[PDB]
C-alpha cells in the first residue's frame, strides 16, 4: 500500500507565525489524490486541502498546500489560537485509502 | 473503431437521462426504459481516469532569461528565442497528438462498454431470443416487467423459459 | 416481446478531433488551453516588491529612487518600466547577469 | 444545505455485530456515495471502506473484508456499516464521509469526503 | 494567488497547456502555438 | 490484434482488386467475388484521415544562429550543438514512437473492420445460417444469384427463407 | 479494456503454471487442466517485441557544457540550466505517458488474445455445445479426454457428434 | 481530357422540383463523386452537398435536408442534382464538382473540387 | 461551423503589383483543407490553390497561398489585367463545407 | 551444462533424403527452441530455419520452404532436421543452435543462438 | 530481406594491436536483434556478443562491440594469436535471420 508518513510529529509555534507541515509519500501520487484534514479533540475531522492545493470551501486562505510526487506540505501562513489542533494528510489514488499519522499543531507564550 | 456504437445500433436515445447506457423494453404491459448503472460507472471511471491524469501542472519553476525592458546582446538573444521556439514547437506536437489520441481511445473504449453490456445480455438468454440485429433481442416467452427487471440485474434464469422459448424458436 | 439497448445521447454535442478524423461530435468535450488571463499581478501568500521607480540595479548602487529599497526583502521581485538603476549618468558592466542574480535573491 | 448524521453511540460485547447509520440530506443520493473512516481513541484515523450509492459496488481495506457489510438507503437516502465478530480493538469513532462524484465525469477532487457526519462511538466491552 | 505570471497578469489554471505568452514565468501550463484543443469526455454523441 | 483478419480468415484474396473488403460465393450457378464498397470506404477514410493528420509542416521560421565559415566562439558554441542536439534526440523518439503506434492502429482498425462487416452478415441471416469457422456462412436454403446480392446490399429477409432452413437445420 | 479477461470470465487460474491461456475440463473421466501453448506464445511475442523496443539507449554522446568546480558566468548558466530543465520536462512527460499507453495496450492484447482463443473455441464446436456465460462450454454429447484433446489442438470434428448433441438441444 | 457539362438552364414555378445533371468524361468514374456549389445572382458560393459515385453515400447541408436528393449514373456516369419545393430563394447557379478520391488512399487535397461544370441557371418565379 | 472571412472586401492596384488577400477561419482547420479559388463575371470558379499551398495544374506561379491554422493568405506577386476578378478561400475539414464572402481585385490607370 | 550434439556425418545421392539430429542437454525443452543454419564448404554461414519445442510454430528460409522439414523430441528432447530433393549444392555443414526463449517473456538477446552443435557434414554426390 | 556486408575482407595486425571489425545493414535493425560470432577452420562458430554490445559468458573483455542503426562494430582491443580466425555478424530482427559474408583476422612477424 502507499504510506504517508508526515513530519514533524509536534510542531509548537507562537501566535502569527508560519508553520510548515510535510507528508511524504512512498509512491508517486498524483496531485489530485491528496487531501489535508484538522481535527481537534472530540470532534470530526474538516476537510482543508483537496487535490494537493485547493482550498475548501470557507477554508481561510491561510492554509495552502503545495507539493507534487512524494514531497506535499501544508502551510498555515500565520498561525491563529484556533489553529491548535492535529493535521492529517489522506491519499485516496489506490486503494487502500491510507492516512498520515498526523502533526500536532501547538502555541505559545505565558 | 471497435464494435459498433455507431454502427448496428443506429442511434442513441436523448431521453435516457438516467445514465450512459440502458434497456428499452416492450411487453404486453407498455413501454420501458431503464438505465444501467454499473456499465454506465465503467465508462465514467475510465475517462474520469484519464482528465485526472491528464490536466495536471509542473512543479518546476522556469525564470527569466532574457528582457522585455532592455533588450539582452543578440546572440545569446538569438539562441535563447532559437531554443524556446524549439520548445514550443515539441510542446505544441505533444499537446495535439495527445488530444488526439486520447478522443480516439476515449471514443472507443465507450464503444466497447455497448459492446460488453450488450454480448453479456446475449449470453444471460441463451437459447431463449435471438440477435435482432439492431441491438435489440426478441424473446420467445414473452418476457413481463419482473422478468424484464430480472435481466437488467443479471439474475435471469434461462432454464426457466426455456422449454416454451425453445418451442417457439 | 423484445428488449433492446443502447446509449444516451444529446441534440446538441461538442466537435473534437481524433487520430484518424476531425470535427466528430462527442456528447461532451473540455477545453484544455487556458486562455482566459487575469490582467494583474497577483500576489497573496508572497511578500511583493513593486520596484517602481527603482532600477533593480539600483538597489545596489542606491540612487535616490531606491532609497526605499537599499536592503528590501521578497518572495517576488517586480520591475517597472519606469525603473531607473541611475541617477548619475553611466551604466553596468554584465548588467544582465546582475539583474538575474538581484531577481533571485529574496532581498 | 449538506449534512451527515450518524446513529447514537454504542456498547457491544465482543464478537457481537454492530449497526452504525447515516442519514442523507442536503445534495440528492446516488450521486456521490459514502466513504467510511474510523478512529481508536488516542489514535488517528484509518479508513474502513467505500460504498456507491449509484452503483452499490463496494471497496473495502484487507483488515475488514469477510466482517464488514455497507449499504445503502432502503429508499430513504441513508447509508449503514456493518461490522461483526467485534473483537477489542473494533472500539473506535466511526465516521461517515460523503465521497466521490458517481453518474457523472467531473474534474478534481472536490467531492472527495467533503462532508463527515459527527460520529459514532463504538465501545467493545464485556463489563 | 497564481504562481504563474506574463507581463500582461497572471495565469491562474489547472490546464496543462496555455496560448497567452511564450514567455511566462514561475510554475505554468506548457506554451503552445494552437487556440483551442478539445479533449472528449462523453461518447459518440448519435442523435435521433 | 482485434477479432482476427489474419485469424480465422486465413488469407486474403489478391483476386479482390475492387475493393479491401468483399464476399465470395458458391452455389448452383457459380463462382461469384464482389467487393464491398462502404466498408472498404470506411476504411479508407480513416487511414487517409492519419495521413493528412501526419503529412504536415510547421509555418515556424527557424534561422542561423552558429556559423559554417567562420566558427563561433567555443562556449557559446557547444551549448547551441548541445541543444540541438537534445531536440534531435526527441523529435528522432517523437518521429518513431509516432509511426510505431499508427502502424499498429491502422492494422488493427481493418482488422476492426473485417469483423465489423463479418459479424454484420452474421446478424443478417439470423438462424438461416451456421457459421463456418473459416469467415463463411453455410446456408441452409439454398441461396441463388438474387438471393446473395441481397445479403451483399443489406436487405435479405432472413423471415422468407427461416422455415426451409430451420428445417434443414 | 476489450471483450472481458476480467469480465465474463471472473477470475483466473493460479494453478495454472504450464501457459498463460489454457482449457479446464470436467467429464465423467475426472477434473483436467491443460495450457494452450500457441495462444500463450502469441501474447509473449508481443510483449517481448515492447520490451525490446522500449528498453534502448541512444548512441549520442552529450558533453560538460557548464562547471561543477568553477561556475561559468551567470548569463550563460541561467541559458543552459533553462534548456536542461526544459528536456527533462519533455523527457518526464514522454516516459511517464510512454509507459501508461504502453500499459493499456499490454492488458488491452492479452484481454485480445484471450477472446480470440474463446471464440475459436466456440466456432470448433458449432451447434453441438451452448455458451455458458462464464467462459464455459457446455458439450451436449459427453466428451471424454480424446473428445477434449481434439478440441485442445483444433482438430475436432464437429460433424461427428452433431446428430446426438442437436438431439440433446 | 476530364470535363463536366450540365444541362441547360431551367424555369420552374414556386413550390416545384428541377433536376439538373451533370455528364462525366476524361476520368472513370465512381473514384471520385461530385460537390454541389449553388451561387445565387451578386451572391458567393455555397456548398450544398456531396455524393460518392463509389459508395452512394450523401452529405447534405442542414439547409437542404429533407427535399434535396442527388444520385449517380444510370450505368453512364452522370450524376444528378433534384430539388424540391422550391422557394424564390433557390433562385441560383447550380455547379457540379467533381470532388474526393474514393476507392483509394491518397493524400493531399488534389481531388478536390479539382473540375467543375460550366453552370446550370435555376429561376424559380411564377411570372 | 467553420466561418470563413475574408479580407479586403475590395482591392484595387496597378498592374505587375503584388496583392495580398487574406482568409481567417473561426476554427483551426488543417492546411490540407483549404481552398482558393478565382471567379469571373459568368463562369465557372476555377481553382487556383489547393491544400493552402499548392499551386493547381496550369496555374501561373503569380498565384501562391500560404498560412496555417486560422490565417490563410493567397498572394498574386505581379498582377496582369487578368486577374481582375473575385477570389474565394474554401474549407472542406468538417462539413458543411464553406466558403469565405469573397474578395474583388480591380486594376489601375486612365 | 548444456550441450548440443548432432548425429554423424552423411553422405547421399543427389534427389534422395537426409536426417541430422540434435540431442538436447543442460537446459529444459520446450523453453527455447531451435536455429539451424548450413555452411557450404569455403564458404559462410547462412540461415536455414526456426522451430519451437515449445509450440511447434516452425519458420523457414524462403529457399527450402518446400523440402525442409523441422522437428522436435518424440520425448527425449531433440531436434531433427529433414531436407529432401537434395541438390549438389546442399553440401554443407549443418549446426544446430539452441535459440530463443519461448514460454517466458524475456528482454535481450541472451538465449539467441547462445550454444551450438559440433556439426554435421552432408556430402550430396552420386560417385 | 536485410543484407550485412562486412568489412574489410580480410585484416591483418600483429599481435597485441588493436582490430576494427566493421558490419554494415542494408536496413535499420534494433541494437538487440544484432550477434557477432568467431570461427576457426573446422569447428563450430563461438557467439561473441549478442545485442550489439553484450558479452556472452566467459568472453575476454577484449572484445567489445558497439554501434546503432546501420553500423555495428566488434573491436578486439588487443589481438591475441588464437585471435586469428573469421568473424561474422548476424542479423535476426525480421526473417531471414541474414548472416555477413564475415572478416578474416590474421596476426604478423616472421
Ligand atoms: C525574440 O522574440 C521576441 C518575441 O518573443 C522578440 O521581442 C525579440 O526581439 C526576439 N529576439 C531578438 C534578438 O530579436
Ligand atoms: C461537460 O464536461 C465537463 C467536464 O470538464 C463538465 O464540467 C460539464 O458539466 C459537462 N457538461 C454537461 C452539459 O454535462
Ligand atoms: C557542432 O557540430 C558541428 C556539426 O554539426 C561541428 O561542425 C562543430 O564543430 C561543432 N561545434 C564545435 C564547437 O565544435
Ligand atoms: C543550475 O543548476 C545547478 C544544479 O543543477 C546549480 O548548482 C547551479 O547553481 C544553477 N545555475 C546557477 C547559475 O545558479
Amino acid at each position: 500500500e502507499v504510506v504517508l508518513t508526515q513530519s514533524p510529529g509536534t510542531l509548537a509555534l507562537p501566535p502569527g507565525e508560519r508553520a510548515t507541515l510535510s507528508c511524504r509519500a512512498s509512491h508517486r501520487v498524483g496531485s489530485t489524490y491528496i487531501a489535508w484534514y484538522q481535527q481537534k479533540s472530540g470532534q470530526a475531522p474538516r476537510r482543508l486541502i483537496y487535490g494537493a492545493s485547493n482550498r475548501a470551501t470557507d477554508i481561510p486562505d491561510r492554509f495552502s498546500g503545495s507539493g507534487s510526487g512524494t514531497d506535499f506540505t501544508l502551510t498555515i501562513r500565520r498561525l491563529e489560537p484556533e489553529d491548535s489542533a492535529v493535521y492529517y494528510c489522506q491519499q485516496f489514488s489506490v486503494s487502500p485509502w491510507t492516512f498520515g499519522q498526523g502533526t500536532r499543531v501547538e502555541i505559545k507564550r505565558t | 473503431l471497435f464494435g459498433a456504437i455507431a454502427g448496428f445500433i443506429e442511434n442513441g436515445w436523448e431521453g435516457l437521462i438516467d445514465g450512459w447506457y440502458g434497456f428499452r423494453h416492450q411487453n404486453a404491459q407498455g413501454e420501458g426504459t431503464a438505465a444501467d448503472y454499473k456499465s454506465t460507472q465503467s465508462a465514467i471511471d475510465q475517462i474520469t481516469g484519464k482528465l485526472n491524469r491528464l490536466i495536471e501542472k509542473t512543479n518546476q519553476q522556469f525564470e527569466l532569461i532574457d528582457n522585455e525592458f532592455n533588450e539582452v546582446e543578440k546572440q545569446i538573444g538569438n539562441v535563447i528565442n532559437w531554443t524556446r521556439d524549439s520548445i514550443t514547437e515539441v510542446w505544441s506536437y505533444n499537446a495535439e497528438l495527445l488530444v488526439a489520441m486520447e478522443n480516439q481511445h476515449t471514443i472507443d473504449l465507450a464503444d466497447s462498454e455497448m459492446d460488453k453490456l450488450y454480448e453479456r445480455v446475449k449470453r444471460q438468454l441463451r437459447e431463449n431470443a435471438e440477435e435482432d440485429g439492431t441491438g435489440c433481442f426478441e424473446i420467445f416467452h414473452k418476457c413481463d416487467d419482473d422478468c424484464m427487471a430480472s435481466i437488467r440485474n443479471n439474475t435471469y434464469d434461462h432454464s426457466k423459459y426455456r422449454e416454451e422459448a425453445m418451442q417457439n424458436r | 416481446d423484445k428488449i433492446c439497448l443502447g446509449h444516451h445521447a444529446v441534440s446538441n454535442g461538442t466537435k473534437v478531433n481524433t487520430l484518424t478524423e476531425r470535427g466528430v461530435e462527442v456528447v461532451n468535450a473540455t477545453e484544455t488551453v487556458e486562455r482566459t488571463n487575469i490582467p494583474r499581478i497577483c500576489s497573496k501568500g508572497k511578500r511583493t516588491v513593486d520596484l517602481g521607480q527603482c532600477g533593480l540595479l539600483g538597489t545596489i548602487t542606491g540612487p535616490p529612487q531606491c532609497d526605499q529599497f537599499l536592503e528590501f526583502s521578497a518572495d517576488l521581485i517586480i520591475e517597472r518600466r519606469e525603473g531607473s538603476d541611475v541617477c548619475y549618468p553611466g551604466k553596468f558592466v554584465n548588467e544582465e547577469a546582475l539583474r538575474q542574480i538581484l531577481r533571485e535573491s529574496g532581498g | 444545505q449538506v449534512q451527515l448524521v450518524q446513529s447514537g453511540a454504542e456498547v457491544k460485547k465482543p464478537g457481537a455485530s454492530v449497526k452504525v447509520s447515516c442519514k442523507t440530506s442536503g445534495y440528492s443520493f446516488s450521486t456521490y456515495g459514502v466513504s467510511w473512516v474510523r478512529q481508536a481513541p488516542g489514535q488517528g484515523p484509518e479508513w474502513v471502506g467505500w460504498i456507491s450509492a449509484y452503483t452499490g459496488i463496494t471497496d473495502y481495506a484487507q483488515k475488514f473484508q469477510g466482517r464488514v457489510t455497507l449499504t445503502t438507503d432502503a429508499t430513504t437516502a441513508t447509508a449503514f456499516l456493518d461490522l461483526r465478530s467485534l473483537r477489542p480493538d473494533d472500539t473506535a469513532t466511526y465516521f461517515c464521509a460523503r465521497d466521490k462524484v458517481q453518474g457523472r465525469v467531473e474534474v478534481g477532487s472536490g467531492g472527495r469526503h467533503d462532508y463527515w457526519g459527527q460520529g459514532t462511538l463504538v465501545i467493545v466491552s464485556s463489563a | 494567488e497564481g504562481d504563474c505570471y506574463h507581463s500582461g497578469g497572471t495565469i491562474i489554471s489547472n490546464l496543462p497547456f496555455q496560448n497567452i505568452d511564450s514567455r511566462a514565468v514561475g510554475k505554468c501550463p506548457r506554451y503552445v502555438k494552437q487556440r483551442s484543443l478539445l479533449l472528449a469526455t462523453g461518447m459518440k454523441n448519435v442523435p435521433e
